[PDB]
């Protein structure tokens, strides 16, 4: 199969900036008929991909001319002049020359802002949950930048992996930050056998983790 | 040219499902139909093509035992059948058409959810703490199917809220919502999360109160 390698996975820009997204094919994608079927799409959440460029360099009708495509052989590039808000989302390349048709892994175009450490909050299980025999400890890691972040759970000082579920928001439309939720779910039986519960956030804003904890007492 | 796809599907593992795609206005200048799969939060994957003009087709080797393309000329409608459904088949499936050497047009996509679960209302738990701001929240756990709608103070509280995407826990969904208000205003000015689950016809309130 033709492998399409799309870089970068994430592209932070400021409005008005120049954006460049590229796509490399593992082999040539010249169709038998002489055409190179390389397409670029933009996809917004809950929406179908919308065509921007076809046959490497041809702008699809109604697409503003700030979008342009070029490339040859195995290297292809989408360029966006003066990025606008309506340009933000995920970009995919697609080769249509040799079956099976194959897509690049995508590029998220998102907004740049100053780095921000997460605001970390930890919450014990509610009595309502305990009465039903469950015990979830919830950690919010809110309003941070850039988007990459790690969470580590410790129970009485010992790292815990099982029973952890994480969720991430998309970039905030107003302050350009990201947020994360992490939930450690235990049984009441196991929760009552330990004292210290700790969630640790590691983020580029520091080499030392932000640590929040509580004691069951 | 307009592509019209069939509605969302909820189906059980082991079963099979038949999705439909109705092309419009080509109309004499006939077209290839492509099918594409996109798992939740993931990229795009090509299933195969179907040529209604002859019934010829071609599957991505990865889908050769999963997908079956057929057509109905009377209705100008083509079909994608997915068999022996597993959780891995849960995704949005797009249909896309194109005439020879011409730009493609895409359908709106059809959501397929593969699950054995039954309709279950959420358990709703307060998140209260054990600075100038305080963060509260509520944990919405063990429901099926999506979606739920979370609001705070029946919607009058909307700034400083993060309601997180739901995640699978066992075979049920769980999400959380956080809200941040000035410390001086809680508990004096009450904060209550409201959780609506349409499928179970339920709506519950959970006031966040200080812990003992």
């Amino acid at each position: 199969d033709v492998l399409m390698t799309q870089t970068p996975l994430s592209l932070p820009v400021s409005l008005g900036d120049q954006a460049s997204i590229s796509c490399r094919s593992s082999q040539s994608i010249v169709h038998s008929n002489g055409n190179t079927y390389l397409e670029w799409y933009l996809q917004k959440p809950g929406q179908s991909p919308k065509l921007l460029i076809y046959k490497v360099s041809n702008r699809f009708s109604g697409v503003p001319d700030r979008f342009s495509g070029s490339g040859s052989g195995t290297d292809f590039t989408l360029k966006i002049n003066r990025v606008e808000a309506e340009d933000l989302g995920i970009y995919y390349c697609l080769q249509g020359s040799h079956v099976p048709l194959t897509f690049g892994a995508g590029t998220t175009l998102e907004l740049k802002r100053a780095d921000a450490a997460p605001t970390v909050s930890i919450f014990p299980p509610s009595s309502e949950q305990l009465t039903s025999g469950g015990a979830s400890v919830v950690c919010f890691l809110n309003n941070f930048y850039p988007k990459d972040i790690n969470v580590k759970w410790k129970i009485d000082g010992s790292e815990r992996q099982n029973g952890v579920l994480n969720s991430w928001t998309d970039q905030d439309s107003k302050d350009s930050t990201y947020s994360m939720s992490s939930t450690l779910t235990l049984t009441k039986d196991e929760y009552e056998r330990h004292n210290s519960y700790t969630c640790e956030a590691t983020h580029k804003t520091s080499t030392s983790p932000i640590v929040k904890s509580f004691n069951r007492n | 040219v307009q592509l019209q796809q069939s509605g969302a599907e909820l189906v059980k593992p082991g079963a099979s499902v038949k999705l439909s795609c109705k092309a419009s206005g080509y109309t004499f200048t006939e077209y290839f139909i492509h099918w594409v799969k996109q798992r939740s939060g993931q990229g795009l994957e090509w299933i195969g093509w179907f040529y209604p003009g002859s019934g010829s087709l071609n599957y991505n080797g990865k889908f050769k035992d999963k997908a079956t393309f057929t057509a109905d000329k009377s209705s100008s409608t083509v079909y994608l059948e997915l068999s022996r459904l597993t959780s891995e088949d849960s995704a949005v499936y797009f249909c896309a058409s194109h005439a020879y050497d011409k730009e493609p047009y895409w359908g709106q996509g059809t959501l397929v959810t593969v699950s054995a679960a039954k309709t279950t209302p959420p358990s709703v738990y307060p998140l209260a703490p054990g600075n100038s701001m305080v963060t509260l929240g509520c944990l919405v756990k063990g429901y099926f199917p999506e979606p739920v709608t979370v609001t705070w103070n029946s919607g009058s509280l909307s700034s400083g809220v993060h309601t997180f995407p739901a995640v699978l826990q066992s075979d049920l969904y769980t999400l959380s919502s956080s809200v941040t208000v000035p410390s001086s205003t809680w508990p004096s000015e009450t904060v209550t999360c409201n959780v609506a689950h349409p499928a179970s016809s339920t709506k519950v309130d959970k006031k966040i109160v200080p812990r003992d």
